[PDB]
């Protein structure tokens, strides 16, 4: 018969194994067939189940479907659609700041997350900042004066 | 309208119990007329016209339902690199003498903003038949006013049955189920910046 | 369908205003037939279809 809406319930896969759908999160969309989750956990699998409920004879009728699980990792293809060119980047890689002159971004500082190397100032022709920090070698090399 | 005519609605045998439909919703008068035919089949006797002195109104047997109750809250924390919290608000409703509730609409706004200007710029979230409302990235240590209204398709176009507003704040005192666990590279929290 | 039959939908007294339901949605033809009984109760006159 007619399906007036689809109800989707999701919960962590490990939590689903531990206690089922006790504290599961429910999201309904109605007549749409696309459910979107904002800021889904990374590299974490969750259990999702979909149930179709329509107004039955007395007050309601329920027709459920099989649960499913899915995880989001780098292997999962991404459409992005957000593109780029946003000032100040906060990622796993580094902390790089640039000022856009003309039509090109020139990095002003770079705080490496993996090694802690820090460059300060506009990079010269040789790719070395006027103030450079190399904690791997622990070298204070600055093209200037120290006070 | 006084110009309304005595529109035919049922013609047939006379009986103490008379049931018929097709009458539009409104206010109408009702009158009856009898008819008897003498065995010749050409001579017919009538009892005249009898009209009820009380005006009846066609309506719908539909009463607005009851109001939602049993306000409940749930909270969880996710720290996928960055600290964040997700809050779930739940409620329960009972059939009672009320009618069907097709959906529940929840409207929320900042508690201070609610005091300042009411629900002027309040944010509305609807779930339908579900009894659990989840907010992603709810503000920390900030109380907001939440109100729930039950709206069903009424007689003309809609029917509204609202419930009392409520407020809630999310702080460290609020228990957290988390469910996100841990072991995520690069931590961005109030504490420090540790890389391993 | 040309094989459709003249399904009964209302039998009763003749009147200028006739209202009845239960007809499924679709395309149908409509025909009427009259009936008059002579006072003997055994002789009945029809107006055809």
């Amino acid at each position: 018969a007619n399906v007036r809406e689809f109800l989707v319930t999701y919960i962590n896969s490990e939590e689903y194994a531990r206690t089922g759908w006790a504290k599961a999160q429910k999201i309904n969309v109605g007549a749409a067939r696309a459910a979107t989750i904002i800021s889904f956990p990374w590299k974490v699998e969750h259990t999702f189940k979909v149930s179709s409920i329509a107004w039955g004879p007395n007050r309601q009728d329920i027709t459920e479907s099989a649960p499913a699980t899915f995880i989001l990792n780098e292997d999962t293809p991404l459409d992005n659609s957000f593109v780029n060119e946003t000032g100040i980047d906060v990622n796993y890689a580094f902390i790089k700041g640039s000022m856009k002159e003309g039509e090109i971004w020139k990095q002003t500082f770079l705080i490496d997350a993996a090694t802690g190397a820090i460059n300060i100032g506009l990079l010269d022709e040789e790719g070395k900042a006027p103030i450079s920090f190399d904690p791997i070698n622990r070298v204070v090399n600055v093209d200037g004066k120290v006070i | 309208s006084e110009d309304s005519e005595w529109v035919k609605y049922y013609i047939g045998a006379l009986g103490p119990t008379i049931k018929f439909g097709g009458v539009p919703v409104g206010d109408y008068k009702i009158r009856i007329s009898g008819q008897v035919t003498m065995p010749d089949g050409v001579t017919v006797d009538s009892s005249g016209y009898y009209e009820y002195p009380s005006v009846f109104t066609v309506a719908y047997n539909f009463v607005p339902p009851t109001a939602p109750t049993n306000i409940a809250f749930k909270a969880a924390r996710i720290a996928d690199g960055k600290e964040r919290y997700d809050a779930r608000i739940e409620w329960d409703w009972e059939r009672g003498a009320g009618a069907n509730v097709r959906e529940f609409l929840v409207t929320y706004i900042n508690s201070e903003e609610y005091a300042r200007t009411g629900w002027a710029k309040a944010q509305k979230i609807n779930v339908g038949a579900a009894r659990a409302a989840t907010i992603i990235s709810f503000p920390w240590k900030v109380e907001h006013t939440f109100k729930v209204s039950s709206i069903a398709w009424g007689p003309n176009r809609q029917d509204i049955t609202e419930s009392a507003p409520a407020t809630f704040i999310l702080n460290e005192d609020t228990p957290l189920d988390n469910s996100f666990v841990n072991e995520t590279g690069i931590d961005v929290n109030y504490a420090f910046i540790k890389g391993s």
